[PDB]
């Protein structure tokens, strides 16, 4: 592990300090089918026409990051992207920009979200939640290593792959960090108590961010709920958490622990680190070392009918991509 | 049901980002 991260930093270093940038054009792919929608973009299942080969191609519209003030966390999705190396990250193949937009081309994740399958299926035995869990654990483990939070996790942005392994997407609010930081960042329901309460933080978030996910995952429903993002925010600056009857009572403990209040009391962030959690009663299964290598027997493998096959996402309507005869943000994304 | 209590309401579906 040690031994490991450490060989780690050093290649994301020498990414970090050398970003690298435009490595294709846009008529090298075949626009198939939106996979995803955003604020200020789409994702498309896209195929490189010289390698027969498919990717997600994710789309910034250039005007609408401006009008939405998300240079920085652009740039710094881009430059994080191309520089991590995990097993359960996805990979950015490419980016490039035109006039009109910036583009990242990842890879393919067949599987779907996790949120339709969790949302479909209902609730995840813990077992099954665990598996996940594990993964999420090593991930952040490692993001955390070099200084970088990851800010935004939910269902949403997790992918299932072939083997019915997890594959962390969309890294718009990731950021390398030393010291503490204060963008109100994230989904309500994810936000830990001193994000809503302005009061600056670190990588604390991810860990209260997990308690959340597993809780969401075994139970079939997030902790703190209500209609409206304000109601929810009261909720979670409560502290006040009712865990559903079928909860084993290692992972009521598991969770009291993740979602503390008091960040001087929290899992992952205490003297022990990352060990607080990968040690406690409800991992006492879990072969850290089996699940690194994908060599853990998956609990669930969506399958697919083969490449291109798109089955596991929903339907969305498909607008055309509009590529100005004007260049059109130019300074603000010179080093994308 | 907590359950039940989470289906009739408005947060079901996808959650999005908050930005600004
Ligand atoms: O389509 S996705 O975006 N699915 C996970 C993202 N979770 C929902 C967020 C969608 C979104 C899309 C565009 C912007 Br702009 C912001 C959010 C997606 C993103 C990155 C890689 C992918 C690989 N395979 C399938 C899908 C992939």
């Amino acid at each position: 592990v040690k031994e490991f991260l450490a060989k780690a930093k050093e290649d994301f270093l020498k990414k970090w300090e050398n970003p690298a940038q435009n490595t294709a054009h846009l008529d090298q792919f075949e626009r198939i089918k939106t996979l995803g929608t955003g604020s200020f973009g789409r994702v498309m299942l896209v195929k490189h026409m010289e390698t027969g080969n498919h990717y997600a191609m994710k789309i910034l519209d250039k005007q609408k990051v401006v009008k939405l003030k998300q240079i920085e966390h652009t740039l710094n999705e881009k430059r994080i992207l191309q520089a991590v190396n995990f097993p359960f990250l996805v990979k950015l193949e490419f980016s490039f920009k035109d006039n009109s937009n910036l583009y990242m081309v990842m890879e393919y994740v067949a599987g779907g979200e996790m949120f339709s399958h969790l949302r479909r299926i209902g609730r995840f035995s813990e077992p099954h939640a665990r598996f996940y869990a594990a993964q999420i654990v090593l991930t952040f483990e490692y993001l955390h290593s070099l200084d970088l939070i990851y800010r935004d996790l939910k269902p949403e942005n997790l992918l299932i792959d072939q083997q019915g392994y997890i594959q962390v997407t969309d890294f718009g609010f990731a950021k390398r960090v030393k010291g503490r930081t204060w963008t109100l960042c994230g989904t309500p329901e994810y936000l830990a108590p001193e994000i809503i309460l302005s009061k600056g933080y670190n990588k604390a978030v991810d860990w209260w961010a997990l308690g959340v996910l597993i809780y969401e995952m075994a139970a079939g429903y997030p902790p703190f709920f209500a209609d409206q993002p304000i109601q929810i925010y009261e909720k979670i600056v409560s502290g006040k958490v009712r865990f559903p009857s079928h909860f084993s009572s290692d992972l009521k403990d598991l969770l009291r622990n993740l979602l503390q209040v008091d960040l001087t009391k929290r899992f992952g962030n205490l003297k022990d680190g990352v060990n607080d959690i990968k040690n406690h009663k409800w991992f006492a299964t879990t072969d850290w070392i089996a699940i690194y290598q994908r060599k853990v027997e998956a609990p669930f493998i969506p399958k697919f009918k083969g490449p291109g096959d798109t089955s596991n996402f929903d339907d969305y309507e498909e607008e055309e991509i509009r590529v100005s005869i004007n260049e059109k943000c130019g300074k603000e994304f010179s080093e994308f | 049901t907590t359950y039940a209590d989470f289906i009739a309401s408005g947060r079901t579906g996808r959650r999005n980002a908050i930005h600004d």
